[PDB]
RNA sequence: CCGAACG
């Protein structure tokens, strides 16, 4: 506890003088940088990663990846508390309606900017 | 029964120790008597065979074994004459096992080269298995040799009659099935 | 409260053991019991403290005496027995583990009368 | 699980007088429906008296725009210095955004999970009340 | 095997060096600017998808009261963080190569080349930087460099640190875990190498984002004075020694050292010796010591499966380079003792001997603990002072941990395949499937399963993943390695495979054969037998038995009504089967140390202070049952001697009673079987039970004398015949001891074990007929019975025997029968119940509340107390009302009546499934009232047949109670007005209820049992006119 | 005897502290 | 803010009251205009391509 | 090596 609390200091202090002395990556590092990437992946061929599409093929099988995913925290799991009787709450939603589960999903990713408090 | 409290006694040592050192050393303070010592050194195959692959652990007590008494040393040579006989009965898995210890054993002098007179070449002399296993022993010791060091070694005069079979020189039949054989080997 | 402490029970663990030394005696006397029986009764005794008192709960140290008598019950059934004698009652030499328990009693009298001064 | 009845903002911001901006699983016992989490999120997104509920000035808009283009997609960040909470920034600058161009796949769907209920106004108590109301 | 293959690797002629870096991203993670990586998402996904990615890292973190928004960072716990870290690190990898050493190292991005290959020799060789891989964060750089590329280096290195002094070797970082001659060297073009090329590549990063450090860093130079290419990869230290160079002894031994082959040449031209990081020893070590401070109060199999798991992981990842690291071996055997001893600890007994390796080592099956091992192994350790110079070889080792015999347990390496054999294995596995599929495939005869059985265990995804469930959709997870790496950051436990998952991986190790040599070393399952307390349970077979897990009954009963107050109270039961099982072994003579106690009543010693121990025997000679035992064995002995009564010249002995305290007398014994005998009949010499011959000299009249005392044996010393041949010659020849013939004999008894035999004068026609009346006793008592199921109960040991038919349905007539049948409701003590069903008659003996004044327990004594009255009243009735049947409602009362029915073992305890409303009987307004009326306690002879039986039958007035207690447990405020329908209709007060006639008495019998039926249906959704026979008659008499 | 080789104290370490000689040597 | 073993209410903001860079421009400036030359420099090229 | 109290 005592050291949570004092790397949770230095972090804050941290976070704090990124913002006064500002971003530290200069304005011709990052454009070098940007630069290099946007170079090789363009040697690469590489195409964009698009918007998980409406009628993807693959959208429910990743979704139940997903939730397999988020269930097995939940597979030896003998007393949970809210946050995780909710979790499984909502990954059985999420199995029971996979498409109302997936269309909330695309939702959050076309429109959710701001987000709750992570806890550390 | 006794026998069997000994193949007991040797399994269980091998099955209960991490190196070929400790394994060696208990066994022999387990007061193995003459006459009675193939008793270990098959069980030093036989496990080592059944393993899933090679634990170098088998080729490593054995090469510490032989130089140590040649007695099992001959013994070891002796039983691979008989394992040349019987690998027709032999699995893939234990076969590769018993091959490639053999041959990891080989390149490192730890048995007598007169051994390798238990391989004949020919195509009515040599089953699937046998070829297979001479196939895998032969990569093997040119792996832990080389390819110059077993064309060296192999070819030497005093090694001659020993391959007489592996390289017969009778009939061109042979030398063909041999030349083929051993080039599909690598 | 009615527990006890260290003082009370070394106190009457000790006690317990001079009993036992005294008994075996008594019964000598008695003549329930040779003096080969008393002899071995005696060395079985003082080779025993931790199987007929108890007293090594109060006082921890004294599984080195306990040791010591151990040792010195190997090395003694070791050369006694040696030829037809053998394996079994019979062995009474017991002044080697007698003075290893003489030590330890004058060592802890003072400790014992500090103890039992201030519990009284 | 759901939005906030109007009583459940005033149980709240009584319980913050009472115990203070810490004791949020106390507080979050008043409650039946809301949990500690949920509690400190309304306090925090739209019960704190130092949230400017007022009407947007336009100082504030033109502050919102240089720093959305300044930290783009950063509205934690953006939010203390325009001075707002990051939902009404964000949703301001959404505004702002149409304006200039002047269903949606981006509204919430009928019985789909809201993610921040806690920025939403309150529900005010109705006409009638119920035993857990 | 990448590094061996660049071309001309090992090669120091022209001056050629070698160098391998490897180091991390300092704070890679830390350093994201959200803004560049929103920026630089945006290149390789949706504007939408990167900005929610971006936003999702601005967030605010919270800890208790502090909480601060992150800005800067990235957040690790965010489920698509690896995904960030590694396209962030692929472009601080684009930084490191530039984009033409990147594009040859990656290959055109229409034939990308694998992992560590080239697509050509020139394009391998046109560039220093040769081997390339980045694990996350971590980076490890292969160059080899020309002597004007590394001569060109040195220079620009001190040119821009210059030191003429020559303090650059000071603060060096090579790794002091290998052996001196065999680490990198102290040269100055070698050290100057290293850090010419580690300063030169962490340039080449931009010190906003990341840097290198030195510390954290490791640089390995392999040139003319230096033989050996250094790394540590993962957790494991490589040393790679070339052929070439300084072997010059063709060296290929040991099994944890790796053959490293050329793919053109094939000669094994280099050596791989792999040792465990200093870090992985740290990090097993304190995922021990993370198990060794649980819970704290744990279950000693919780904290054997958590040293398993633990051991399982160390074990199965760093397989062979366990072998060649010696501090991990004295790490695990000092490890293993940990677990051990904390198990110990668990029963306040540290001692040897009361836990041998039998206890930790046999299986879960075999009620042990299953621990695995890596302890018990020598440990080698060579001469100290040369050690560290020349890789010596072991002359010496230590023994590691210590067994009971020449006992050995099986290593758990043995049954681990070794990872160079299991990758050599996987290249033709897979090989061979790659040949048969791109041959079969066109052939149309397509590969299946059994096909593949020479390979199932066997790939590196094993040939074992093709024929699996969902082979379909593990197709689409990607990252799944990653993503296993990176639930660290979202989840507080750490999965100790956090590298491998078996959807994909297949299960990789088998430690199935481990568990059958375990048992095999241990002295196969009956050796392990021999410790526990089977064989006296006296199942038959070990075979038919298994054990109980209790699961059923921790989700069954209930969600919340388990408190803090009874948490640890469950937490007791399982070691308590444990310490009772392992009794024979933990409670054992030969002690160390320990004061040796006998228990309360008992013949039994405890030498120490096992209290769970002394708890389980404690409630399992309850009752006195060691009296009891005494009891019925020597009774029995006299009645076989009413049994042979007259065939041998003897008289009537009959129950030699005598001072009650006397089976657990264990220095001295007198007064068992009466001696009287009419004749002279001629004794032996004092020979064991065990012979048979010798029939002998001088005879005395009425001095015919046999000693059945009992005993518990321990594993060290339960021979029977040695301890009863010594308690007879012992005190036959003490003067303590009346045994008043010269020829005492001597019968002992192993209640532990069920071993029986016998010492002494025999009085001939005895061997033959002692033995054969032991050999019957040793099967038949209800002493040694009911011993053998409270032991039994304890170790919730049971087999498929269970034993006979219960009350159930089908047997309804049963009870009518000639013979008297009981019944009796031990949960209204209070007062205690019996239900005769042939007589209707019932003796509600009311128990007052003084009999409970100040006594331990409410229901354990009133259980106890109903059974011990039910036998007042087997006691206070003649011998012709005595019972034959006593069926018990409540099956707790199944214990102690047996026990009190010793002395009338002929009546027959058996259990019931049928349910009946005597609860309802105590819903009478004369049971409801009365009972808690009365002062004292009394005996109240009762009635359920009022006037009724004297023409109606006694199966007919029973299904005419059974709707009463029916509608009396249900209906009870409906059943007054079927039995109050007028004031005038009237009842008799020396009888229960108001009797009628036939008509009315149906008709109301009929509304009894349709209150019965429109009460079950409604409750249980079910419809009253689908209601079958059985269906109406299950449910109105009692439960189905 | 202890001819430089392994553990100065044997009560830390969770073995019983005997150094046998390689039968196994050569 | 933590502690209160009176139980007084304390006014919303007697609790609140009592004990409470021109970079950033420039980098996403250098960044917007990498966007665009990077963007316009694709298009020209891939459609003369 | 090895056991007692307390919490
Ligand atoms: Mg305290
Ligand atoms: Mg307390």
């Amino acid at each position: 506890g005592r050291l949570t609390r004092l790397y949770l200091k230095a972090e804050q202090e941290r976070q704090h003088n990124y913002l006064k002395d500002g971003p530290y990556v200069t304005p011709e590092e990052a454009v070098a940088i940007y630069t290099t990437t946007v170079h090789w992946l363009e040697s690469r061929k590489y195409s964009c990663i698009p918007f998980p599409p409406l009628n993807y093929k693959h959208d429910t099988k990743l979704l139940i990846l997903a939730l397999e995913r988020l269930k097995e925290q939940y597979v030896v799991a003998v007393r949970l508390n809210s946050s995780q009787r909710e979790e499984l709450g909502l990954v059985e939603q999420a199995y029971d309606n996979p498409h109302e589960a997936l269309q909330r999903i695309k939702r959050h990713l076309l429109t959710q900017r701001s987000f709750k408090e992570v806890a550390i | 029964t006794n026998l069997v409290n000994l193949r007991r006694t040797i399994y269980l040592t091998l099955m209960s120790s991490f190196d070929f050192e400790e394994a060696g050393h208990k066994l022999l303070k387990i007061g193995i008597q003459p006459g009675q010592e193939i008793e270990l050194v098959t069980m030093i195959i036989e496990c080592c065979s059944q393993e899933r692959t090679f634990k170098r652990f088998y080729g490593l007590l054995a090469q510490r074994f032989c130089y140590l008494n040649r007695a099992y040393a001959e013994q070891f040579e002796d039983c691979f004459r008989k394992q040349y006989a019987v690998i027709h009965r032999l699995e893939t898995n234990k076969l590769r096992n018993v091959s490639c210890l053999f041959a990891h054993l080989l390149a490192t002098d730890a048995l007598p080269w007169s051994s390798l007179s238990c391989i004949m070449l020919t195509e009515e002399e040599t089953t699937s298995s046998s070829r297979i296993f001479i196939k895998y022993l032969f990569q093997e010791l040119s792996s832990t040799m080389g390819l110059v060091k077993l064309n060296q070694r192999l070819n030497d005069p005093a090694f001659s009659p020993w391959f007489e079979g592996l390289f017969p020189r009778d009939s061109l039949g042979n030398m063909r099935f041999s030349i083929n054989f051993f080039t599909s080997i690598g | 409260k009615s527990r006890f402490g260290n003082a009370f029970h070394l106190c009457r663990e000790i006690l317990r053991l001079t009993k036992l030394v005294v008994d075996a005696n008594v019964q000598f006397r008695l003549g329930n019991v040779d003096a080969y029986q008393l002899a071995d009764g005696l060395q079985y005794i003082f080779a025993h403290v931790g199987q007929l008192t108890g007293m090594y709960r109060y006082k921890y140290r004294l599984m080195r005496q306990i040791r010591m008598c151990k040792d010195l019950k190997h090395l003694i059934y070791y050369r006694f027995n040696t030829g037809p004698v053998g394996k079994g009652p019979g062995v009474g030499f017991w002044a080697p583990m007698w003075r290893v328990w003489l030590f330890f009693l004058r060592g802890i009298v003072p400790l014992l009368e500090r103890w039992l001064g201030n519990l009284l | 699980g759901g939005v906030w009845k109007n009583t459940e903002d005033e149980i709240l911001k009584a319980a913050v007088m009472k115990y203070g901006l810490n004791q949020w699983a106390r507080i979050s016992s008043l409650l039946v429906r809301k949990s500690a989490k949920q509690c400190k999120a309304r306090w925090y997104e739209w019960l704190d008296p130092a949230i400017k509920k007022t009407e947007w000035t336009r100082e504030e808009d033109e502050k919102l725009l240089h720093l959305a283009k300044l930290m783009p997609c950063q509205w934690r960040t953006i939010a203390p210095i325009v001075g707002r909470t990051p939902a009404q920034c964000l949703d301001r600058y959404e505004r702002l955004l149409d304006q200039a161009v002047a269903d949606d796949p981006r509204r919430l769907r009928p019985g789909e999970i809201d993610p921040n209920p806690e920025a939403k106004p309150a529900r005010p108590d109705a006409v009638d009340m119920d035993e857990d109301e | 095997h990448g590094i061996n293959n660049v071309t001309n690797v090992w090669d120091t002629n022209a001056g050629e060096c070698v160098v391998m870096m490897q180091s991390e991203f300092e704070k890679m993670y830390d350093k994201i600017d959200l803004t560049l990586m929103n920026r630089l998402l945006r290149l390789i996904v949706d504007h939408n998808i990167a900005d929610y990615i971006t936003a999702k890292n601005n967030v605010v973190i919270a800890y208790k009261d502090m909480s601060h928004t992150n800005s800067y960072g990235l957040i690790r716990g965010l489920q698509f963080a690896s995904f960030i870290i590694q396209y962030y690190g692929l472009i601080l990898d684009l930084l490191l190569l530039g984009l033409t050493r990147a594009t040859e190292i990656a290959g055109p991005p229409q034939c990308p080349n694998e992992f560590l290959t080239y697509r050509d020799v020139k394009t391998e060789t046109r560039h220093p930087i040769r081997l390339y891989s980045r694990y996350l964060n971590k980076v490890h750089i292969m160059f080899r460099f020309s002597a004007e590329e590394a001569k060109d280096l040195i220079q620009r290195y001190l040119t821009e640190h210059p030191d003429p002094n020559n303090e650059n070797i000071v603060g060096y970082n090579n790794k002091k875990c290998w052996p001196r001659d065999a680490r990198m060297r102290l040269m100055k073009h070698d050290v100057n190498l290293g850090r010419a090329v580690f300063w030169d590549m962490k340039n080449r990063l931009p010190r906003s984002l990341t840097t290198f450090e030195w510390d954290n860093s490791f640089v390995s130079v392999y040139s003319r004075d230096n033989p050996n290419l250094l790394f540590s990869m993962l957790g494991f230290e490589v040393r790679i020694l070339p052929k070439i160079r300084m072997a010059a002894e063709s060296f290929a031994n040991k099994d944890g050292v790796w053959a490293l082959q050329n793919v053109h040449t094939k000669e094994r031209t280099a050596q791989a010796f792999l040792r465990v990081d200093d870090e992985g020893l740290k990090s097993f070590e304190n995922r021990v010591r993370q198990v060794l401070m649980s819970s704290g109060s744990t279950t000693f199999t919780k904290i054997a499966n958590k040293w398993n798991t633990a051991l399982i992981g160390l074990m199965t990842y760093y397989r062979e380079a366990v072998l060649h690291t010696q501090e991990l071996l004295d790490l695990l055997v000092k490890c293993e003792n940990k677990i051990q001893t904390r198990i110990k600890i668990g029963l306040n007994s540290k001692m040897p001997s009361r836990f041998p390796p039998v206890v930790f080592y046999s299986p879960k099956e075999v009620g042990g603990l299953g621990m695995l091992s890596m302890g018990h192994i020598l440990i080698p350790q060579s001469d100290l002072r040369y050690s560290q110079q020349t890789d010596l070889g072991v002359t010496h080792f230590r023994a590691g941990m210590s067994h009971e015999e020449d006992q050995l347990i099986p290593n758990l390496y043995r049954y681990i395949q070794p990872w160079e054999s299991e990758f050599m294995d996987s290249e033709r596995v897979w090989s061979e499937y790659a040949l048969k599929k791109e041959e079969a495939k066109a052939q149309n005869r397509r590969l299946t399963l059994d096909d593949l059985d020479d390979s199932w265990d066997r790939g590196i995804p094993r040939i074992n993943t093709l024929f699996q469930k969902d082979r379909h959709t593990l197709a689409y997870d990607r990252g799944w390695r990653v993503r296993q790496e990176m639930k660290m950051f979202q989840i507080t436990k750490m999965n100790p495979f956090w590298w491998t998952h078996q959807k994909h991986d297949g299960k990789l190790w088998n430690l199935n054969n481990y568990r059958t040599d375990v048992i095999q070393a241990l002295g196969g399952v009956e050796g392990i037998l021999e410790h526990t307390l089977f064989k006296g349970t006296y199942f038959p077979t070990w075979e038919g038995l298994f054990w109980e897990k209790a699961s059923g009954f921790e989700e069954s009963m209930k969600y919340k009504k388990l408190t803090n107050a009874q948490r640890s109270g469950l937490n007791q039961i399982p070691n308590r089967r444990f310490t009772l099982w392992w009794s024979p072994t933990i409670n054992r003579a030969n002690v160390y140390v320990g004061f040796q106690v006998q228990l309360d009543l008992t013949g039994i010693f405890m030498h120490g202070k096992i209290p769970t121990l002394k708890i389980s025997l404690i409630q399992i000679f309850r009752a006195h049952l060691w009296q009891k035992i005494h009891e019925s064995v020597v009774m029995d002995l006299c009645q076989v001697f009413d049994q042979e009564l007259d065939a041998l010249e003897i008289e009537t002995v009959q129950k030699e009673t005598i001072h009650p305290r006397k089976s657990y007398k264990m220095n001295s014994s007198c007064a068992d079987i009466l001696l009287f005998a009419a004749y002279k009949w001629n004794m032996s010499k004092p020979s064991l039970m065990a012979d048979t011959n010798d029939v002998y000299d001088q005879k005395p009249g009425n001095k015919y004398w046999v000693d059945v005392q009992l005993r518990w044996g321990d594993y060290d010393s339960h021979d029977i015949e040695r301890y009863t041949r010594a308690k007879f010659l012992d005190y036959t020849t003490d003067n303590m001891s009346i045994y008043p013939s010269p020829t005492g004999v001597m019968i002992g008894i192993d209640l532990a074990y069920n071993l029986h035999s016998a010492y002494g004068n025999w009085f001939p026609g005895i061997k033959p007929l002692v033995i054969q009346a032991m050999a019957k006793i040793m099967k038949s008592n209800p002493a040694l019975y009911v011993l053998r199921e409270r032991i039994r109960k304890g170790l919730q040991l049971y087999s498929s025997e269970p034993t006979e038919p219960y009350l159930s349905s089908q047997n309804y007539g049963e009870l009518f029968s000639n013979q008297t049948v009981w019944f009796v409701d031990d949960t209204n003590v209070g007062a205690i119940f019996i239900f005769n069903p042939r007589t209707g008659q019932l003796f509600l003996k009311i128990i007052h509340t003084s009999v409970w004044a100040g006594q331990k327990r409410l229901s354990q004594l009133a259980k106890w107390k109903t059974a011990e009255e039910v036998a007042a009243l087997v006691r206070s009735l003649p011998v012709e009302e005595q019972p034959k049947r006593i069926i018990v409602t409540r099956k707790g009362m199944l214990d102690p009546l047996e026990v009190h029915l010793l002395d009338f073992p002929n009546i027959v305890i058996t259990g019931s499934e049928l349910q009946l409303p005597f609860q309802a009987a105590i819903k009478l307004e004369k049971f409801g009232d009365l009972i808690l009326k009365a002062t004292e306690p009394q005996m109240v002879l009762f009635n359920i047949y009022d006037d009724w039986l004297k023409t109606i039958s006694s199966y007919t007035a029973f299904s005419r109670l059974i709707l009463i207690l029916r509608a009396l447990h249900v209906n009870p405020e409906k059943a007054r007005m079927i039995l109050r329908p007028d004031k005038s209709i009237v009842t008799q007060p020396h009888h229960v209820w108001p009797s009628l006639t036939d008509e009315q008495w149906i008709k109301v019998e009929v509304a009894l049992k349709d209150l019965i039926l429109a009460d079950y249906g409604k409750k249980n959704n079910v419809n009253t006119q689908a209601l079958t026979q059985s269906e109406i008659r299950d449910i109105i008499l009692g439960a189905e | 005897m202890y001819n430089g080789i392994g553990l100065v104290t044997p009560r830390g370490s969770g073995t019983s502290g005997y150094v046998q000689g390689n039968k196994f040597n050569m | 803010n933590w502690k209160n073993p009176k139980g007084y209410t304390i006014p919303l903001d007697k609790r609140l009251a009592a004990d409470g860079n021109d970079k950033f421009a420039a980098l996403s400036e250098a960044l917007f205009t990498a966007e665009a030359k990077a963007r316009e420099a694709i298009t020209m090229r891939a459609s003369i391509q």
